[PDB]
């Protein structure tokens, strides 16, 4: 669905991050909610 | 209160046509054999179901006059009208606007 | 043109110049304005399917019916022509003569009442005399097409929705007659451009709703009852509602006498109670104001245009009030809607024809004369 | 006795502020950025 | 002597009016489906065979309605001669139009303290 | 110049106007600003879409209101 | 038009095509001018045969058909079918898969009484929010949609 | 609105095989398969992704396999190769017949390159193949892809 | 035989349409009954809901033009949402019959294709709505999500504008009408509408 | 008759013909709902002839009464008794049939002979248009004892015919 060249592609609602409802005012591919498993390994 | 088996390629209606309207009759019941043309419906093998299903309603006697001996006898239909396409007396239409082969895909005899 | 722009005096007179008669230019002249009004009425009833297609989209959060045209301008016109694609059914024992008249019944007075609305100082069919009555004699025809279709229709459910739709139908003729009544004892006639006149004075402080600000609500109200729609119409009230049996075009006709009807009540709302076609501000004052006459042929078609934009500006606004009010009232059934038209608005028109008797006796400068 | 024509008026008033009031918050509908996910042009990726 | 003016136009467009859904019909009948040579003629009766017996209630809601139509309606035509020519008549046409419109009150009155302005 | 011929002449000229000149503005005003039109904005380009609609129904099969192809880069 | 008018109570159908989300079911009702006398409810017009379908189902083939029943909150059905043989057998649940659980169940309760919610406001007379209940119900699928695979029934969670 | 003529039905006979662009709305193309459904030609739509391995199934017989719920066997079913068997069933004086595919995406280019190959190959057969996309119905020869 | 279920030759049918004005008018039929595709309100399981998804605010139903109708008579389509039973079948083809002449049909979800988890175990589940009705598009996934219905509708709209006008006549249904006297006997109705007022409620 | 009074006499020969083919339908016709709306085919036929004598205000008058209200009611009445009567023929129907035909013959001739008969004193002056200003001029002149007792009149026949038309279960 992310690579046809007549779509704009959308994430419904549980890869919006951490305060989006909707998927339409998303500027630029921002990620699903926040850190991932490769972080708190880094961080603790 | 009609008495009737709808499924495609049977209809069997208990009771008369008028003229575009079926009145329930008790004591009769017509037959209409594809009424959206999927098949060709020469006059041999329709003139064979129509003795196929004369052979059904004169055996099916003395049952009741509920929609489950209608829809018997219109499955019994059903499967001789299907084992007439399986045998190569009926073709396809393909002048229809569905074309979809409701009964069986066409498909050569052994391999 | 010189003197003034007269279209029916200069086609008449370039049709004599031909080798025709007087009255053979007049009947040539005659199918014209008509013409034009059915074009206005065809153009008013696609506007009325695209606005409610469109605001009730904008309302739920949706996007209307794109794809079809550029914005969604082309979605009622395939509605139309699909209806006319679509073949017959006649359920089962269908009257076959009452059937087809029906829709023709219910929808010829609602073309045929298009006499009465003006776009403009004679800008309309006819000035007849008994306007807005005859208006409201015509629509009391509704509820024979209504009972038509609901009889000739073997079954039950639109014989019972065809009742039920005459007896709404009627519940609000009187309403209506009565808050028309009341501009007509402040007009001291009946017909629309003598209407439009006594409020075309001073803009838009003599317009009648604020001489009636309850009168304009019973008409109103009452409007919205007799064109179908709001509360007084997601399961049907039993299981069919006297249309069930309709298909191609005739479906068609129920569906676009409909809005027909809905433009036509927005077109009087604002020739009765607001100006038909008068600018907020008097024309003549800007006449005046800029000192070229109100004769010469440029502000003729100047203020010709003005007062067709007027015109359409307060139908729009309220075309656009009745689909906004589709979706801001709770649907009521049919015994509220039946008390609403009896036990409500038929009293607070008396009582407004009766304090505006009272107006119009006591300070006869402020109400007519 | 005119506790029922003053109530009479004042459920027909309350009725018209309800309505007004309707009609206004529905009005604030519009301004909204309607949320049609538009198929052929917008397909979602599902999860 | 036919002295009215602007009913010149009103033949003309219930002419007009009466053909337009004629003139839709008839096109429409023109580029349509012939078809069915099976049963066009079938009730709606919410998907299957009509049920419950071909009729309905005889209720006398229906005659309530039109009758107080009939009342009313007689008493606004009535109003609208009264309320046309009341620029050229005084009060006293003013009192004698207050005591048809207060005895057809009554009969309002009449009409909704008796159950006849009911449900339908 | 006759008077007559330039009375048909503003008649012409509105017409254009009517029909082609400004429903194109309007199509061009609608591709533009309708998200970030506000509730009285909306009601005013409804309202223009209401007024010049003849214009708009004669100029329907000539506008190509699609999104364009994306650049997938 | 043959419809005649009697004395006698009538009979209105209600069949099995509902034009609103009332599901299939018809509702002979008698109704002589308005009260409604008597009312015959005729059920199994969705009768699959779910029963007879799963003596021949291991539960872990049967867990895709249990959604189906209430096909609003369908993990609630599953929340049966799997606890069936949880008892049986006693398979200890842990208590993240519990309270996962119990997520899931209550998210299927809102999702179910939203669903309920909007054909019962639009069979009152509201029918404004009707379009605003399922874009919640809009949210609660893509949540489904994110841990489940699919939306509202069919997960085999 | 873009009232088209029938140079469709030249450029099919002219490259054979020609990939559509279709608006991804809906029915914009098939005024062109109805004016080549009007030259004389039969046109045979069908999804692609349906389709496996286009040599055997369009001109081979191939076993379809039909599904036993549990209940029956295997149970080949050997259909007829599709292009042969419906240009073998047709008029003797038709213009051929063309394959309407409604799905180029998701499709190889070497099934492109097969199908453009096929309708060089046995006289009457083209293929309409419909990778989809364009903003308005335009379509390129399937040359090299 | 040497094949098996066969198509048939047909009789050398064209229309040749060398007119470029009915040509276009054509298009004008096929693009308006394209565009408008009023469906029926059409029901009876799962599949339903997300039909109802399609009509809500996130999916819009109404920008392919097509608005739900109540009455089989004003629907110019009926997408099949659900499984068909024993009993709900003859209730489909009579709601199908009582539809207008172009009419369509897109089996919606597994149900309705071939009766998807039905057709294994099930007694009373009609193994896809084409045993009923002609079906246009077929419609898989089980729950099909909103985006694959009107993925069915762009193919849907597709197979309509292929459609001819001088190809009316396909739309006939073409009796047969074999008559035949039985020897059955009538019983009462069953059903009637009798369930308070039956005099069994009162008292054992 | 160049081209008004040879409309107003096609006209007025149309709604004739309208008017006596739509009555004869109302009293010949064996269905009686077809006597019910071609009932309000004479009424809308006669209101067309009261727009051609100058009675615009009673043409109106007659469209909403006529057709909007007493054939509303009468239609609603009819659906009220629709069932589904045998109307076996009497014996004796040739004394009331042909007795009725001779009799309306005889009045209809004998009105025919007294309406070619009399010298009818018709006026030169031209009819005024504005019908309505003189109606309710007369309304609250010579009129207004009937004006009055009109409505004493409907406040009587709503009052009988709510009566009359009710159920009274108590
Ligand atoms: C629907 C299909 C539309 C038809 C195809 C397109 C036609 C476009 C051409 C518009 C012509 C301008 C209309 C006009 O100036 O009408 C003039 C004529 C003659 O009117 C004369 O106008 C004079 C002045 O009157 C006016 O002024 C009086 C006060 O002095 C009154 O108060 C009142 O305002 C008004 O009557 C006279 O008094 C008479 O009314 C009358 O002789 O009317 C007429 O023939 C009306 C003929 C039909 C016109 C229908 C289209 C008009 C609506 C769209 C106009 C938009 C154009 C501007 C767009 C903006 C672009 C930036
Ligand atoms: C086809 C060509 C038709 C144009 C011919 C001009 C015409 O015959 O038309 C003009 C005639 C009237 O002609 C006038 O006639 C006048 C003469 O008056 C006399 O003649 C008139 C009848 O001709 C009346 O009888 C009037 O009472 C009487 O006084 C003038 O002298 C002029 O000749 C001339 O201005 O009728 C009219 O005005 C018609 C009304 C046009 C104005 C409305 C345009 C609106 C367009 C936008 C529609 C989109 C919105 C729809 C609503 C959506 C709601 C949400
Ligand atoms: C489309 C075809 C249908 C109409 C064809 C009529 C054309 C002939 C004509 O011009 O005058 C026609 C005449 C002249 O009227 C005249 O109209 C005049 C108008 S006025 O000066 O000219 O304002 C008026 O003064 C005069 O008294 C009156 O005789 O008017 C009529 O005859 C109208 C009769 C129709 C009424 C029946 C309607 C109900 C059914
Ligand atoms: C004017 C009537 C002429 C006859 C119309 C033929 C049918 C046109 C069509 O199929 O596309 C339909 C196009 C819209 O898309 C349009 O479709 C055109 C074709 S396209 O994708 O190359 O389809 C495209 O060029 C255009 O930009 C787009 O607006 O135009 C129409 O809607 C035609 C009907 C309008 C008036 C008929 C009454
Ligand atoms: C001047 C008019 C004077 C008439 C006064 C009559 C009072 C006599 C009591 C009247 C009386 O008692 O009987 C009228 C009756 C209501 O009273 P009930 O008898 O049902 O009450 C039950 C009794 O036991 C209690 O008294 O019928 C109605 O429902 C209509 C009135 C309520 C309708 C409420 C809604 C109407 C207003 C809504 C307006 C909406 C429009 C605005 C939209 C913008
Ligand atoms: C003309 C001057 C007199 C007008 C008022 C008449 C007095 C009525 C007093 C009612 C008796 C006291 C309560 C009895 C108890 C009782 O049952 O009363 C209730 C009565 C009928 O209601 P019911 O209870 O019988 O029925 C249930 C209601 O929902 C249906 O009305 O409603 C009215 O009061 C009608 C008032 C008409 C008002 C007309 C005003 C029109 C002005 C224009
Ligand atoms: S296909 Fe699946 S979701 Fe649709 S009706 Fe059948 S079981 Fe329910």
């Amino acid at each position: 669905v992310t690579q046809d060249p007549m779509v704009t592609p959308i994430r419904e609602f549980a890869y919006l991050p951490a305060g989006v409802m909707s998927g339409h005012d998303l500027p630029a591919g921002a990620q699903r909610a926040g850190e991932r498993p490769e972080a708190i390994a880094n961080t603790a | 209160m009609l008495l009737k088996s709808t499924t495609r390629h049977v209809h069997i209606y208990a009771g008369h046509v008028v003229d575009g309207e079926v009145h329930p009759d008790t004591e009769t019941l017509t037959l209409n054999v594809d009424p959206d043309n999927e098949l060709e419906w020469n006059e041999a093998a329709l003139a064979k179901v129509e003795a196929k299903f004369r052979e059904l309603v004169a055996n099916a006697a003395g049952e009741d006059l509920t929609e489950y001996n209608l829809r018997r006898i219109g499955s019994d239909l059903e499967h001789f009208i299907r084992s007439l396409l399986m045998q190569g007396e009926i073709g396809y239409n393909l002048n229809s606007r569905v074309r979809n082969y409701s009964l069986g895909i066409p498909r050569v005899n052994h391999s | 043109m010189e003197s003034g722009i007269d279209l029916q005096g200069q086609f008449i007179s370039a049709l004599q110049s031909l080798g025709l008669s007087h009255d053979l230019a007049k009947l040539l002249w005659l199918p014209l304005p008509m013409l034009m009004m059915l074009i206005v009425a065809t153009v008013g009833v696609l506007v009325a399917v695209w606005l409610e297609r469109k605001i009730s989209a904008a309302v739920q959060q949706r996007i209307g019916p794109e794809y079809i045209g550029p914005l969604g301008i082309l979605a009622p016109l395939a509605d139309g022509l699909k209806l006319i694609f679509k073949e017959d059914v006649l359920p089962a024992n269908s009257d076959r003569w009452l059937f087809t008249l029906g829709p023709a019944v219910v929808v010829i007075p609602v073309f045929l009442s298009y006499i009465i609305v003006p776009f403009g100082q004679n800008l309309l069919i006819s000035n007849l005399a008994m306007g807005v009555f005859l208006w409201i004699a015509l629509s009391s025809i509704a509820p024979i097409g209504l009972l038509m279709a609901g009889y000739a229709s073997n079954n039950k459910y639109s014989l019972l929705g065809g009742l039920r739709a005459a007896a709404q139908s009627i519940s609000y003729e009187i309403p209506l007659a009565l808050a028309v009544l009341a501009v007509a004892m402040m007009s001291n006639g009946l017909g629309t451009v003598e209407i439009v006149e006594q409020q075309s004075q001073y803009g838009i402080l003599s317009w009648n709703v604020w001489r009636q600000p309850i009168g304009f609500l019973v008409f109103w109200i009452a409007a919205l009852a007799e064109c179908e729609r709001l509360p007084f119409d997601a399961e049907e009230e039993l299981v069919a509602g006297y249309q069930t049996e309709y298909a191609g075009m005739k479906f068609a006709l129920f569906y676009l006498g409909a809005y027909v009807n809905l433009v036509l009540s927005a077109l009087l709302v604002s020739v009765l109670y607001f100006g038909g076609w008068s600018f907020p501000i008097p024309l003549e004052t800007i006449a005046n104001l800029l000192g070229v006459s109100e004769t010469n042929p440029f502000l003729q078609i100047a203020f010709a245009v003005l007062g067709i934009t007027m015109t359409l500006i307060k139908a729009y606004f309220f075309v656009f009030l009745a689909i906004l009010l589709r979706w801001t009232v709770p649907r009521v059934r049919i015994d509220q809607l039946l008390d609403l038209g009896w036990k409500f608005l038929l009293p607070v028109g008396l009582v407004n024809l009766l304090l505006t008797a009272g107006l119009k006796l006591a300070f006869p400068v402020a109400f007519g004369g | 006795f005119l506790n029922q024509i003053t109530n009479y008026a004042k459920e027909a008033v309350q009725s018209a502020k309800y309505i007004g009031q309707g009609l206004s918050v529905t009005f604030d509908h519009m301004r909204r950025r309607p949320i049609t996910v538009q198929y052929p042009y917008e397909k979602l990726i599902p999860s | 002597v036919f002295v009215l003016s602007g009913y010149e136009y009103f033949l003309g467009f219930l002419i007009i009016c009466s053909l337009v859904p004629v003139l839709a019909l008839a096109a429409s009948a023109l580029l349509r489906p012939k078809s069915g040579r099976m049963i066009r003629l079938t009730t709606y009766e919410s998907g299957m065979e009509p049920i419950g017996g071909a009729w309905i209630q005889f209720n006398v809601r229906y005659y309530m309605f039109a009758l107080v139509f009939v009342i009313f309606d007689v008493e606004t035509v009535f109003l609208y001669p009264w309320a046309v020519a009341f620029h050229q008549l005084g009060l006293l046409a003013f009192i004698e139009a207050l005591i048809f419109i207060a005895i057809l009150v009554v009969a309002l009155v009449y009409a909704w303290r008796k159950r006849a302005l009911e449900w339908s | 110049v006759s008077t007559e011929l330039l009375v048909l002449g503003v008649y012409g000229a509105l017409a254009g106007l009517y029909l082609l000149v400004v429903p194109a503005i309007v199509y061009a005003y609608l591709n533009a600003r309708w998200y970030v039109a506000s509730s009285f904005e909306r009601a005013f380009m409804y309202f223009l879409v209401t007024f010049f609609f003849p214009g708009l129904l004669l100029l329907a099969p000539f506008i190509n209101f699609r999104p364009q192809p994306r650049s997938l880069n | 038009p043959k419809i005649e008018t009697r004395t006698e109570p009538m009979v209105i159908n209600m069949g099995p095509h509902h034009p609103s989300m009332h599901g299939v079911l018809r509702l002979m009702v008698t109704l002589d001018g308005e009260d409604v006398i008597d009312c015959e409810p005729v059920i199994g017009y969705l009768h699959r045969g779910m029963e007879k379908i799963a003596e021949n189902r291991t539960n872990i083939m049967f867990i895709p058909y249990v959604s189906r029943w209430d096909y609003a909150a369908g993990m609630f059905n599953e929340a049966v079918t799997v606890n069936a043989p949880e008892k049986l057998a006693g398979i200890p649940v842990p208590k993240r898969a519990s309270y996962i659980r119990v997520i899931m169940l209550e998210l299927n309760r809102i999702a179910n009484h939203l669903l309920w919610l909007g054909p019962f406001l639009a069979d009152v007379g509201a029918q404004t929010p009707f379009f605003y209940i399922f874009r919640e119900r809009e949210y609660i699928y893509d949540l489904f949609e994110a841990a489940t695979g699919m939306r509202f029934i069919n997960n085999n969670y | 609105g873009l009232l088209a003529g029938y140079q469709f039905v030249k450029d099919l006979e002219s490259a054979g095989a020609l990939a559509l662009f279709v608006p991804p709305e809906g029915g914009f193309e098939g005024r062109y398969q109805r004016r080549l459904r009007s030259k004389g030609y039969t046109t045979l739509p069908m999804s692609a992704p349906g389709l496996g391995d286009l040599a055997a199934y369009l001109t081979q017989e191939h076993g379809i396999r039909p599904a036993h719920t549990g209940k029956e066997d295997i149970r080949v079913y050997f259909q007829p190769p599709l292009v042969t068997y419906h240009l073998e069933n047709l008029p003797p004086n038709a213009k051929g017949l063309v394959l309407w595919l409604i799905d180029g995406k998701r499709l190889s280019k070497q099934e492109f390159a097969y199908l453009a190959q096929l309708t060089q190959t046995l006289p009457k057969f083209k293929v309409v193949v419909e990778v989809g996309g364009d903003r308005v119905v335009r379509w390129e020869p399937l040359a090299d892809w | 035989p040497a094949i098996l279920n066969p198509i048939a030759r047909p009789e050398v049918p064209q229309e040749l349409a060398e007119n470029i004005i009915l040509t276009s008018l054509n298009d004008v039929y096929d693009w308006a009954r394209l565009s408008s595709l009023w469906p029926l309100m059409y029901g009876t399981a799962c599949c339903f809901i997300e039909f109802a998804a399609m009509i809500g605010s996130r999916f819009d139903f109404d920008r392919f033009g097509l608005v739900p109708r109540n009455s089989p008579r004003q629907a110019d389509l009926i997408i099949t949402s659900g499984t068909i039973t024993m009993k709900m079948a003859p209730a489909l083809v009579r709601l199908y019959e009582q539809m207008p002449s172009p009419k369509y049909v897109i089996a919606m979800g597994a149900c309705t294709i071939t009766g998807g988890m039905f057709s294994s175990d099930s007694y009373s589940a009609v193994r896809g709505v084409d045993k009923l009705i002609p079906v246009d598009v077929y419609l898989p996934g089980c729950p099909p999500r909103p985006e694959a219905i009107m993925d069915a509708i762009v193919k849907l709209r597709k197979k309509i504008a292929n459609e001819h006008i001088n190809e009316r006549g396909n739309l006939a249904q073409t009796h047969r009408l074999f008559t035949a006297k039985h020897k059955m006997k009538p019983v009462p109705p069953i059903l009637t509408g009798q369930y308070l007022n039956a005099p069994s409620r009162q008292a054992p | 008759m160049d081209l008004a009074t040879l409309t107003q006499t096609i006209t007025f020969f149309a709604l004739a013909a309208a008017v006596i083919i739509a009555a004869l339908g109302v009293v010949l016709l064996d269905n009686v709902v077809y006597s019910a709306f071609l009932l309000g085919g004479v009424f809308l036929s006669i209101a067309g002839l009261y727009i051609l004598m100058n009675a615009d205000f009673v043409s109106a008058a007659q469209i909403l009464i006529y057709v909007g209200a007493v054939n509303v009611l009468i239609l609603f009445a009819i659906m009220l008794v629709n069932k589904r009567e045998t109307y076996t023929p009497v014996p004796g129907r040739w004394l009331r049939q042909g007795g009725a035909a001779v009799v309306s013959l005889g009045v209809f001739a004998l009105l025919t002979k007294m309406i070619l008969q009399t010298p009818w004193q018709l006026s030169s002056v031209p009819p005024t248009p504005d019908s309505i200003t003189t109606i309710g001029q007369h309304f609250f002149s010579d009129f207004l004892l009937p004006f009055e007792l009109a409505s004493v009149l409907l406040l009587m026949a709503l009052i009988g015919a709510v009566v009359l038309a009710r159920r009274e279960l108590v």
